[PDB]
């Protein structure tokens, strides 16, 4: 549907719209990779990211 | 984490679409990449290109 590679690690990104505000996981392989997508994937869709929190927790 | 670097190394900043801050830390403690998007309103660990240690910077959590 747009970006989102894999879910080896769960990254959290809370996004805010004109009124609505929600949280959505980011799916990528690398940290920076997800960091890119969290902003770069959501911002062209009119969604403005508010804050993120990567949840790696070594397996 | 709180107001710290999850890994020791050189923490640097990158593009921010609006009022954010790209947190890209360059680990010296090991080959363990750690990057996130911390907003600019957040009291950051330190400035970009700065050397810090895992957890030890401003506030541990």
């Amino acid at each position: 549907t747009g970006s989102l590679s894999v879910d080896n690690k769960k990254f959290w990104a809370t996004v805010e719209s004109s009124e609505h505000s929600f949280e959505v996981p980011i799916y990528a392989e690398t940290l920076d990779e997800a960091l890119e997508l969290a902003e770069w994937q959501y911002v062209p869709a009119g969604f403005e990211v508010t804050r993120v929190r990567p949840c790696v927790a070594p397996k | 984490p709180a107001i710290l670097a999850e890994i020791s190394g050189i923490v640097s900043f990158g593009k921010e679409t609006k009022g954010k801050r790209r947190l890209v830390i360059t680990p010296v403690d090991g080959s363990d990449p750690y990057e996130e998007m911390i907003p600019k309103w957040r009291q950051l660990n330190v400035f970009e290109g700065e050397r810090v240690e895992r957890g030890d910077v401003i506030s541990d959590g």
